[PDB]
């Protein structure tokens, strides 16, 4: 009986050079929950990023924007259009997108998520064309 | 290994709604166009809801259905 | 050979160090002499906080390079005379360094004496004025509180930045301990030179 | 309008109507083009690349030639005229010379353009305007395909031993049997020329099966190492929330969005740079300010690019730099739409346009950060301040006073603007994984390097083939695993490193000479000594106490010891070697002592006449034997520790070239001047700590490429320089761009070590 | 298709005869091979072949052209011109489309063309959104013949990240794959049991204190973390904390 | 090339799919090189030396010119 | 398993003529490493001209140059009467058998060592001369068989009899000379110089070599007369092995013995056929020798994989993936491979041209009415076959 | 003295083709399932009678 | 080379204590005196160009397959040589089937 089509062997050779008294208490260990962050928002003076939207973040709102177009169907154009995708994208162009984005930079260990919301209305658009 | 589950199934995947076919010069064809078969374009679909702006646009291609392109079957 | 080049660029070091020596440079047919006699050669300088440091350089096929005894004796010799020992700096060859038993010496003296610092270099990071180099971009260490700023503006932690060992040439000549900021203005093929500020570590050794 | 051409017109329009226009002008123009050719009509024949008889006469006569140089050298073989260069065996000479004069020289374009139309030749205008082919393709389909070379050498001989084929003989010494074709593809290959032909031909198609499984191997490791890098709030580069940048491309720039600009003041002298940009229709200090504002930058340029000249090996000096914006574009638009002429002489717009613009260098780090706090004038990073210094520069060199005169001051305020929106497209976004994108574009260019391979060398020393050299970096090999280390050493002193002469001796000193090249035959034997007394020695060598004698009273100072062991190795001496490379016997004794004092010296006198051998006795001590295994087995190794002794030189070098370096130098009226006259030695292997020591090489401008050892003699920064150094010296003339090399760099060296 | 000298070529046009350009006499090419071809491959047996044909087929022969046997381009080229055709083997070729003639003497003449067995019919393959699907991993099959699939392997995903697609990776990976929703408990980061249709919402860890999160996930994902915690590795999903702005 | 080369084809149909494929990953962010910082596409083969033969200055006819129809016909 | 199997895929007959024909080295288990050694057993060696073809080759992946192709006169031969030989050099009063020398002997007389098959059986004082005699005896035919291996290491002094199974051999016409003769007036134009004879260059003949082939003979191979076993008897040609092949000076075609045939420093020992270095399907491109030869790499591939008639059988046969190209043609410039093998595909009439730009980068403009006459179109066949399970399952 | 012997040369290489190859994997197939199964038919028929 | 002159085996070396003393497996020793006392030895570019191709070149004249020149031969004034290429010297060496042998080799 020649078998034939053997699953062969495997070898994995490589070491990975990772560089008061105490029992078992439920509380002081485990917690798998993580702590609930508070969202501190940098004052529109203290903001330090870009006051251009990226391309990513514009694509992103055009494509959030739509979505919910596609879900919804309430929009601030006065010229109306067959697509969501061309309602959302004039709507970010017009300065009229119902969305805000939030730039998260840090996670304080205190539990504390340092952001900064940028207006798309009141900010630069990229190209995207 | 390659035909493993993290390298096969988890860092790449098998999609749906995707084709194949080889490619040929189109001198007509501008640089940012590809030239789709009407085989493959009535096989592979758009997702589109139907809302107040769109509804006009979409019946003519729910109307067709399978009989004529441009066309449509499925409705959610 | 090795020992003049040493001979001249420690002296380069302490003064660049703002040290002042706190003895007379001997001629170098005497340094060469008690290097060779001796085994060792011990010079005294001073920073401007008024602490003492004192370099020593080894001979290739000394003593103090073989036999630990020794090593512990003058070390225990050192750290107990009057002096406030900012640092002290230990010079041996380069395959002195593999030998396990003197790194255990003195592994197990900076535990004795935890205040002071002392390191321990091959002889290659003193024969050339290593700041002078051209590969070697210009390194200097900034204070405290202005990596503090600069942190606090880039809203990071200091083990957020880019690692430099404390036995890098260069931060070596800046005398920078570990846990503090050494800021570098490398040359640049694309901006025409950059600004980094990197996380001085534990010195290796 | 060729597809890659960076400067071109598609990459001009691209530019200034951006890249959707670019596409499209490519569509417009190639249908002009194509249309063009419908009537005009294009075509290739066999008469294309057919010579014309006279000219078919004169490809014969070129080659003949080159197979009469051949025969030459082959006729200085027969005769033993061949002399090799001292580091090459006549062999390796020998092949040298031949693959020397089996190349065919510039002349065989004339019988190929004399059979050539080139209005109407297709085969031709395909290949000169470089729509396809090149001039070796027109040379071998018409000329000849002349000598195949497998690894930067002829055809071995592999059919047995001293044969390459069947069809000739062996120790065949004809060009032909090496590998020369004679003929040209139209002619029609012979069968053996064919056979040739076939081992190139195949050659090159395993080439291609190893680049992509070579480079794929390379490719997924660099992704994995590089793809967590991703561009921050602060376009930055981070792991996580560990830098590994501080800025993106230490300019914060895409790499999509850069042009290549020329800087007009790098070159000129202190006299020229006078005449061209200061300005002398307003007595002002605020001109004479601007001036040596631009005088600054134009020191600062120089001192920087200067010194990564220094630090690298060919790394020249270059005035053009990639740029997010081209100021003087902007510049010629806005001058050309302009409605006003030569503007008249208007003091107050003249210096408030200088007011206007240096205010627009002061703001413009600000681009990195926001409006906002430009707004409010808060306190800019160092860093930031560093990364517009260069379009600072390209800003004052462009819109200064004396170029601006016809700009009104509201086109001054547009120009300004424009420049803003065009800093602002450029600047990378956030979250972008750039670390993939380096990734990308530096594994691309490594599978041209497998098909390069094959135009390098294999032999030893230069292990340069295929991969080795891309994993040796990428890997991070140390010192010793690095198969092609290599030093450029700098003449102390710039006006003796001029001279060829002392370049070469220099050379000669500091290579590393031992002991075993200095002798042709040593003997260890079972013997001691106890002075003239007692005797008992080997009796082929029991002669040498003709000569011990009289070194026991010429040498009275060091008479035999008292430990004085029951062996000894008698040595004799390569005089040749000796008189070639300048080795005295004193100096051989000498450093032998002083090295081995466990030893006892014995030695002839070496001014003896010619063919009298110069004989080295040692003789052990107790201390070499007491000091597991056999006393035999001691003994044998003390033979080995004596043979590969240091007699003079720095450890580690094995050869030392004479090579002429091209540097940049400032004169005393300020030129920047490309000098040729400069010589420098170039080393095989590394040793940096050695070339310090040695006083008759500059210690500071020592060059390595052993990223190992530059981490360990200069620092993590040296090292962080020498990745992006031989990654660049890999990726070649048409390699990515530079901040894909500084991510591999930066992400290598980012915990302190390499 | 292909010619005797190794010229792959895909066939992308179909002219009618009225489209296709011809010669004074009438001749007019089956295929039309680029010139472009040649110079870099230096194919140059196919032009000789060109040339000994044109003349073979005037003289109703057919020309032992083995390789090494003696060949001069040359008398070959005169032998056409002896022929009737010119030196070269051009023609006077006149656009079919428009019937202007072309500047250029065209080289046509007949080449032996082999059809090469790959049809782009059994190539060619297009799926929609639904199909047979891997038991163990919920993904499509593999290729054609099981009917659903074609992958995007490691580099496009790695271009696609290079590219900071998204999205684009969310509807590939996952609405046109295997793309589940996983639940956590986000109280003991283990697998939870949720079902809206059956009122169940229970943990069997915790049970009681159970916080059931809704995870966007992959089936093979979900295989994969069930196979190590076979292997006896467990694995806890900390999951993202609550943000709660200041009151 | 199209010396037999296959190239997969999939049509975004989700909503943000789409609008993230014309804004984002349209094949103008592509021509100029992330790699080489040049431009990727131009004129290849034919058109590279058509546009050398449309704009050379003589022919072997003589001045490279056409008339008024043929001119009109290039566009 | 050291079986080398293939799957016949019915592409044409040169498909399956070219499979029968294939060598596969077959890596088994601890195979290739990463190495020069991966490199090297693909590059085309010098031993190769002849036996196995220089061109043929994948062109794509890790076949590159893994599975080799038989030269179009190379042959495999059988087992051969090695008892016979074997007894015949034992007899040979020229060889001194084992028993006979001791190795004291062998070092001390110069002695040369015999093999046949690797069995060390004997000694010889004169290893050129045995070898020579053995080879003229080989070409005589009687005693010695024609297909037995004559080698001569030099460099060993060693004279080996091949007879074994597996050995490539093809026929090479022998070159014959007058270096005897030529010696001969050498040696009284030598004389003659010794006496002082002023017109001592009267004395020195010319060296002539050349095969024994004439043309007579070549219409007799054409007309069916005269078959390579005589040619072999006749001693006009002989078969040789790649051992052999080192003890052999080969002129590469006529043309070269014809040039060199009173050149006294280039003596063949054989004249080669240059048609003889490449396999069948290599031979199919036309003007090979001219084309680049990775191109005819290229063309060995594409060869085999080109639509015609696959079989004739095709009818009663039910096959999977398996296309019948109804027309086709003899190539206008045909080659010796088409003597063999049917041709597939078409002479077509193609223009070498510029039009609309639609054959860029290796496309096709192809006339709508050549297809529809019939150019390259034919029959794709597929199969389903179904089997029952059991007698629970049923057709209907 | 003397070089090792070429991996590629085709002096030292044989082609084993259909008789040689099937040759081998029959004696080894006809050991296994011929002279195996008679070996233990006998075995078995020994310990019946 | 020391063989034991009873059992034919080979004998260690033994060097104690200022002399060489073989050894046997069977007890038996014969000491050694002078010409024994050559421990090891290494001698450059020597074994080579001699013993290496002595063969090769006394079978050069009568190979087919060696290249020839056309020169006299000094002993046999045949118009013919063999001429011989050897090492990475790159020696020359011509050769004829009389024995003469150019002195080199
Ligand atoms: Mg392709
Ligand atoms: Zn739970
Ligand atoms: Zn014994
Ligand atoms: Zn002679």
């Amino acid at each position: 009986l020649i078998m034939d089509d053997l699953v062969e062997e495997y070898v994995e050779t490589e070491e990975e050079n990772l560089v008061e008294i105490v029992e078992s208490p439920s509380i002081c260990e485990g917690f798998v929950q993580a702590s609930s962050q508070t969202l501190v928002i940098i004052p529109d003076n203290e903001r330090i990023t870009s006051n251009v939207l990226t391309t990513f973040e514009a694509t992103r709102l055009v494509a959030v924007r739509a979505q919910q177009l596609a879900i919804n169907g309430s929009t601030m154009l006065k010229k109306k259009y067959s697509s969501p995708i061309d309602i959302a994208k004039q709507e970010l162009f017009n300065r009229k997108i119902p969305l805000l984005v939030m730039r998260c930079i840090k996670v304080t260990p205190e539990g504390q998520k340092i952001v900064e919301i940028w207006n798309p209305r009141e900010m630069g658009i990229p190209l995207l064309d | 290994r390659k035909e493993g589950r993290i390298r096969k199934s988890l860092l790449g995947s098998q999609v749906w709604s995707i084709s194949r076919s080889t490619i040929c010069g189109n001198s007509d064809l501008h640089l940012d166009e590809v030239g789709y078969p009407i085989s493959f374009a009535r096989t592979l679909q758009v997702a589109e809801t139907v809302q107040h702006y769109n509804i006009n646009r979409l019946m003519p291609y729910f109307l067709n259905g399978k009989r004529q392109y441009p066309g449509c079957s499925r409705v959610y | 050979m090795a020992m003049q080049k040493l001979f001249t660029y420690i002296y380069e070091f302490i003064e660049y160090r703002k040290m002042v020596l706190l003895e007379e440079k001997v001629p170098y047919d005497k340094f060469v002499q008690m290097v060779l006699n001796t085994g060792f050669f011990r010079i005294n300088a001073e920073t401007l906080n008024h602490g003492i440091v004192s370099v020593f350089i080894f001979g290739a096929n000394g003593k103090y390079v073989h036999h630990g005894g020794d090593m512990r004796t003058l070390l225990t010799n050192t750290l107990n005379e009057k002096k406030h020992y900012e640092e002290l700096i230990l010079i041996v060859d380069k395959p002195v360094l593999s030998k396990k038993n003197i790194l255990d010496i003195i592994v197990e003296q900076r535990a004795a004496n935890p205040t002071i610092v002392i390191n321990i270099y091959p002889y290659h990071l003193f024969c050339i004025n290593i700041p002078k180099v051209s590969a070697i971009p210009k390194h200097k260490l900034i204070t405290q509180e202005e990596a503090q700023e600069f942190l606090g503006r880039e809203y990071l932690q200091p083990q957020d930045l880019m690692q430099i060992s404390a036995s890098d040439p260069p931060v070596v000549w800046l005398g920078g301990r570990p846990g503090d900021f050494v800021q570098i203005e490398r040359p640049s093929e694309t901006a025409m030179h950059a600004v980094v500020i990197r996380f001085i570590t534990k010195s290796k050794i | 309008v060729g597809a890659g051409s960076s400067g071109g017109i598609y990459h001009l329009i691209s530019r200034r109507y951006g890249p959707q226009q670019a596409l499209k002008m490519i569509f417009a123009t190639q249908q002009l083009a194509l249309n063009y050719v419908r009537n005009a009509g294009f075509t290739v024949s066999t008469a294309d690349m057919l010579l014309t008889p006279e000219a078919h006469q004169e490809v014969q006569e070129i080659i003949n030639e080159l197979l009469l140089e051949s025969e030459e050298i082959n006729n200085r073989l027969l005769h033993g005229d061949i002399m090799p260069p001292i580091g090459l065996t006549t062999h390796d000479f020998y092949e040298k010379l031949q693959l020397n004069a089996l190349k065919f020289p510039d002349r065989i374009l004339k019988p190929i353009m004399n059979s050539i139309n080139p209005e109407t030749n297709g085969l031709f205008q395909m290949v000169a305007t470089g729509a396809k082919g090149s001039n070796p393709n027109m040379i071998h389909i018409m000329a000849g395909i002349g000598q195949i070379e497998i690894n930067t050498q002829r055809i071995q001989p592999q059919f047995s031993f001293g044969r390459t084929l069947v069809y000739y003989p062996r120790f065949a010494l004809e060009a032909q049997a090496y590998g020369f074709i004679c003929n040209s593809y139209i002619a029609g290959l012979t069968s053996p020329e064919f056979i040739f032909g076939e081992m190139n031909g195949r050659f090159d198609l395993i080439n291609k099966a190893l680049s992509t499984s070579s480079t794929g191997y390379a490719n997924r490791k660099a992704i994995f190492g590089l793809q967590s890098c991703i561009v921050d709030y602060y376009r930055r580069v981070s792991i996580d929330t560990r830098l590994v940048q501080q800025l993106y491309g230490e300019d914060g720039l895409d790499a999509r969005q850069l042009e290549t600009v020329r800087f007009e003041t790098i070159m000129l002298s202190d006299q020229e740079l006078e005449d061209k940009f200061k300005y002398t229709g307003i007595q002002s200090p605020l001109f004479e300010e601007e001036f040596s504002r631009l005088k600054k930058d134009r020191d600062k340029y120089r001192q920087i690019f200067l010194n990564v000249e220094n630090f690298n090996f060919s790394q020249l000096l270059t005035d053009v730099r990639q740029v997010p914006v081209n100021v003087a574009s902007i510049v010629k638009n806005i001058l050309l739409s302009s409605t006003s002429g030569v503007l008249p002489f208007d003091e107050k717009s003249i210096l408030q346009k200088y007011a206007m613009v240096k205010t627009f260098c002061k703001n413009l780090p600000y681009v990195f950060i926001n409006n906002i706090q430009e707004r409010l004038q808060t306190p800019i990073p160092v860093y930031l301040k560093r990364a517009a210094s260069l379009m600072r520069m390209l800003i004052r060199i462009e819109l200064a006073t004396v170029k601006t005169l016809n700009i009104t001051c509201e086109q001054m305020s547009a120009i300004l603007d424009l420049i803003r929106l065009q800093y602002t497209q450029s600047l990378i976004n956030y979250g972008e994984a750039v670390g993939i994108l380096a990734a990308q574009s530096v594994s691309e260019p490594l599978t041209q390097y497998m098909l390069d391979s094959h135009h390098r060398s294999v032999a030893g020393g230069t292990n340069k083939s295929g991969i080795v050299r891309p994993q040796e970096i990428f890997s991070a090999k140390p010192v010793e695993a690095e198969q092609s280390s290599e030093m450029l050493l700098r003449l102390k002193n710039p006006e003796v490193e001029t001279n060829k002469t002392y370049a070469q001796e220099i050379a000669n000193s500091i290579e590393l000479i031992t002991f075993e090249r200095l002798i042709l035959q040593w003997h260890l034997l079972y013997e001691t000594y106890s002075s003239t007394k007692k005797n008992v020695m080997y009796p082929d060598f029991a002669s040498d106490v003709e000569w011990m004698t009289d070194f026991l009273e010429n040498h009275p100072l060091l008479q035999p010891p008292e430990d004085i062991a029951n062996w000894c190795i008698r040595l004799e001496l390569n005089k040749t070697t000796m008189i070639l490379k300048s080795i005295s016997l004193e100096s051989i004794i000498n450093s032998l002592r002083a090295k081995h004092p466990n030893t006892y010296i014995m030695h002839s006198v070496e001014n003896t006449a010619s063919g009298i051998p110069i004989i080295i006795r040692i003789y052990l001590r107790e201390s070499a034997f007491r000091r597991m295994a056999t006393d035999e087995k001691i003994a044998v190794n003390v033979v080995d520790k004596l043979l590969n002794s240091t007699i003079r030189g720095i450890p580690g070098i094995k050869n030392a070239n004479v090579v002429k370096l091209m540097r940049h130098r400032v004169d005393a009226q300020g030129k920047l001047v490309r000098l040729d006259n400069i010589y420098a030695i170039k080393t095989n292997g590394t040793n940096i700590f050695g070339a310090m020591l040695d006083d008759n090489i500059d210690p500071y401008t020592i060059v390595s490429s052993s990223i190992g050892d530059t981490m360990e003699l200069y620092g993590i920064e040296a090292a962080r320089q020498k990745i992006i150094s031989e990654i660049r010296t890999v990726m070649g003339d048409k390699g990515p761009n530079h901040r894909h090399l500084l991510m591999y760099a930066d992400l290598m060296t980012r915990t302190g070590q390499v | 298709m292909s010619s005797r000298s190794g010229n792959k070529g895909i066939a992308a046009l179909a002219l009618p005869t009225s489209d296709m350009p011809f010669t004074e006499d009438g001749l007019q090419p089956d295929l039309i091979v680029n010139p472009h071809s040649h110079p870099s491959r230096m194919t140059n047996g196919q032009m000789i072949e060109t040339t000994v044909g044109l003349a073979n087929a005037l003289q109703g022969v057919v020309t032992d052209g083995t390789a090494f046997l003696p060949i001069n381009v040359q008398l070959l080229s005169e032998r056409l011109a002896q022929e009737g055709l010119r030196f070269n083997g051009c023609q006077k070729m006149f656009n079919g489309q428009t019937g202007e003639y072309f500047d250029a003497a065209i080289f046509i003449g007949p080449t032996y063309h082999q059809r090469l067995q790959k049809f782009v019919l059994d190539d060619r393959y297009a799926v929609a959104s639904y199909g047979p699907t891997d038991a163990l991993t919920g993904q499509p099959l593999d290729g054609k013949r099981s009917h659903g699939g074609l992958r995007l392997g490691e580099m496009e995903h790695w271009v696609l990240t290079a590219q900071g697609a998204m999205q684009t990776i969310i509807e590939k990976s996952h609405d046109d794959s295997d793309g589940c929703i996983s639940y956590i408990c986000r109280n003991c980061g283990e697998p939870a049991i949720y079902n809206a249709s059956h009122p169940i919402y229970k943990c069997m860890n915790c049970d009681v204190q159970a916080d059931i999160g809704m995870v966007d996930s992959r089936r093979s994902s979900i295989v994969f973390q069930h196979e190590m915690r076979a292997a006896n590795v467990n694995i806890t999903s900390v999951l993202s904390p609550r943000v709660f702005q200041p009151a | 090339d199209f010396d037999g080369d296959q190239m997969n084809l999939w049509v975004p149909w989700s909503v943000m799919s789409r609008v993230e494929a014309e804004l984002l990953c349209s094949v103008r962010n592509w021509f100029i090189s992330t790699k080489s910082s040049g431009p990727v596409n131009g004129q290849v083969q034919d058109s590279t030396v058509g546009s050398f033969l449309l704009t050379r200055t003589n022919t072997p006819m003589g001045k490279n010119v056409m008339n008024k129809l043929h001119a009109m016909g290039l566009f | 398993n050291r079986v080398s199997t293939q799957s016949l895929e019915r592409k044409n007959l040169l498909n399956t003529i070219s499979a029968l024909r294939t060598v596969n080295t077959h890596n088994t288990t601890n195979a290739s490493k990463q190495t020069e050694r991966a490199d090297m057993m693909r590059r085309v060696h010098a031993s190769y001209p002849g036996y196995i073809c220089v061109a043929q080759s994948a062109d794509t992946g890790e076949k590159v140059g893994m599975s080799k192709q038989l030269a179009i006169t190379a042959n495999v031969c059988t087992a051969g009467e090695v008892l016979s030989l074997k007894q015949r050099l034992l007899s040979d009063p020229a060889i001194q058998q084992l028993a006979d020398v001791s190795n004291k002997d062998i070092v001390r007389k110069g002695l040369a060592r015999v093999f046949i098959n690797g069995e060390w059986i004997g000694c010889c004082t004169n290893a050129f001369e045995l070898a020579q005699r053995y080879r003229m005896l080989r070409r005589e035919g009687k005693v010695v068989h024609p297909h037995t291996t004559i080698y001569w290491d030099s460099m060993v002094d060693e004279v080996e009899f091949w007879l074994d199974v597996g050995r490539l051999t093809r026929p090479l016409l022998i070159v014959d000379n007058n270096i005897e003769k030529y010696n001969q007036a050498c040696y009284k134009a030598a004389e003659a110089r010794k006496k002082g004879d002023k017109d001592w260059e009267k004395h020195k003949i010319p060296f002539i070599q050349n095969t024994r082939f004439t043309p007579q003979m070549a219409k007799d191979i054409l007309a069916g007369t005269l078959t390579l076993e005589d040619l072999v008897a006749q001693g006009i040609c002989e078969f040789i092995t790649p051992e052999e092949a080192e003890n052999c000076l080969v002129a590469f075609s006529i043309i070269e013995l014809r040039k060199h045939k009173h050149d006294v420093t280039r003596r063949f020992t054989h004249v080669d056929v240059p048609q003889a270095i490449l396999g069948l399907a290599a031979l199919v491109s036309p003007y090979a020798n001219c084309t680049q030869p990775a191109r005819v790499t290229y063309e060995t591939n594409q060869g085999r994989q080109t639509g015609g008639w696959y079989c004739f059988s095709w009818p009663y046969r039910v096959d999977m993936n398996r296309f019948f190209q109804f027309y086709n043609e003899m190539p206008l410039v045909k080659t010796i491979a088409h003597n063999y093998v049917i041709p597939n595909g078409l002479n077509t009439i193609v223009a070498y041209m510029i039009y609309g730009g639609y054959n860029q980068e290796d496309s096709v403009i192809v006339s709508q009415s050549f297809i529809d006459r019939g150019g390259f179109a034919g029959t794709f066949y597929r199969e389903e076959k179904v089997e029952l399970e059991s007698d629970i399952e049923s057709f209907g | 003295v003397f070089p090792p012997t070429d991996r590629d040369s085709y002096r030292t290489k044989r082609v084993h083709g259909s008789g040689v190859s099937l040759a081998k994997a029959f004696k080894a197939i006809f050991n296994t399932s011929v002279i195996a199964p008679i070996i233990n038919g006998f075995k078995e028929l020994l310990k019946q009678t | 080379m020391k063989i034991c002159k009873a059992c034919s085996s080979c004998m260690v070396r033994t060097y104690v204590d200022g002399n060489i003393i073989f050894r046997c497996s069977c007890g038996e020793s014969v000491q050694g005196d002078s010409q024994n006392l050559l421990v090891s030895s290494k001698v450059y570019h020597t074994g080579e160009m001699e013993d290496k191709y002595k063969i090769f070149i006394k079978n050069a004249p009568f190979d087919p397959t060696n290249c020839q020149i056309k020169k006299d031969c000094p002993n046999c004034h045949l118009d013919y040589l063999t001429q011989i290429c050897i090492g990475s010297q790159k020696i020359i060496i011509l050769v004829c089937r009389c024995g003469y042998m150019s002195n080199r080799g």
